[PDB]
């Protein structure tokens, strides 16, 4: 579980 | 490679300068884009400008006829606008102090504004329960949106401008589509709290969203799912603003009617820090561009801005 969120990743 | 501040698990937060000069409660306080000011919004009808490293301050613009609720950056560090109480919002040259352009439409007090990425539009939000756009060069209100039944207490664009969310006490984040005016979703929740603040991350990715039962929620934009909650401190009557904060580790930051800054690591919602000083509500805050800066705001009871800094903070260790 527990998928990283990534709030600053440009995709 | 590129030069990225180490990511501690635990910051270490300081007080280092603390900047007097409003007579009455702080409503917001905004680092520049270029990271070299902060701006910051009173009740005294006052913008202030202070230096962002080391607090000094810099001039005072006026011209508002009440208190304002909010002050919003260009991306070039040029300009500023602001929401006031007196129904309208006003539109400044930070070197000159001179307003360029009044924009008048909403037919009550305006709480909340914020320019998009681009600079030439601004988004705004008003007791009036709408949200309206307008056009910096112009002055001219380009739309109306009819948003919310209540008033609305945050508006703010995405990374491409392409997008808007605005938050209401009627409960609702919606967002909207900035070419067309269309509201492309409606967030809403099991309960329906009072929203009173919302905002993009900074991939357009999420909105954090902070609701007047005492909780912070980051919810999946596309989905409509909340991803994250974060609780612990006090926030059931004040417009208090949260950040995201992302020079050192991933932090949520946010004030508290307990008087204290909170701190939050993004992924595990567990609080990280909490910063004692103020005397009265923290309503505000606001996190540098590049640097491990922090700025903290109070209401009139104590009426001072900190600046908080961290270079430090907790690693760990294994050994073996």
């Amino acid at each position: 579980d527990e998928e990283e969120i990534d709030v600053v990743a440009v995709e | 490679a590129t030069q990225s501040k180490p990511t501690p698990v635990k910051p270490n937060y300081a007080l280092k300068f603390t900047l007097a000069g409003h007579t009455k409660a702080v409503s917001s306080v905004k680092f520049s884009p270029n990271g070299e000011w902060l701006a910051s919004s009173s009740a005294d009808k006052l913008i202030k400008i202070w230096g962002a490293y080391d607090g000094k301050f810099e001039k005072t613009i006026s011209g508002h006829k009440l208190g304002i609720s909010d002050v919003a950056w260009s991306s070039d560090s040029n300009l500023l606008v602001s929401a006031s109480d007196d129904k309208t919002l006003k539109i400044w040259d930070v070197s000159s102090g001179k307003c360029l352009k009044t924009l008048k439409g909403h037919s009550n007090y305006v709480f909340c504004c914020n320019f998009n990425p681009q600079s030439n539009l601004i988004v705004s939000g008003s007791f009036d329960e709408s949200v309206r756009i307008w056009d910096v060069k112009t002055g001219k209100c380009l739309k109306t949106l009819p948003a919310h039944s209540d008033p609305v207490s945050a508006v703010h664009f995405n990374r491409d401008g392409s997008l808007i969310v605005s938050s209401s006490y009627d409960g609702l984040c919606r967002i909207w589509d900035t070419a067309s005016g269309q509201c492309l979703k409606t967030l809403i929740d099991d309960d329906n709290p009072p929203v009173s603040f919302v905002k993009f991350s900074p991939n357009g990715k999420y909105i954090l969203a902070a609701t007047l039962d005492n909780t912070l929620k980051l919810w999946d934009y596309s989905k409509g799912k909340c991803l994250k909650t974060y609780t612990g401190h006090k926030n059931e009557k004040y417009c208090i603003f949260a950040n995201f904060s992302v020079t050192g580790g991933k932090w949520i930051v946010s004030g508290s009617e307990d008087n204290l800054v909170y701190i939050w690591n993004l992924q595990t919602k567990e609080i990280v820090q909490k910063l004692q000083g103020h005397t009265d509500v923290v309503i505000s805050t606001a996190c540098h561009p590049t640097e491990n800066i922090i700025a903290s705001a109070a209401l009139e009871n104590d009426k001072t801005i900190k600046l908080w800094k961290s270079d430090c903070g907790t690693l760990e260790v294994l050994f073996q």
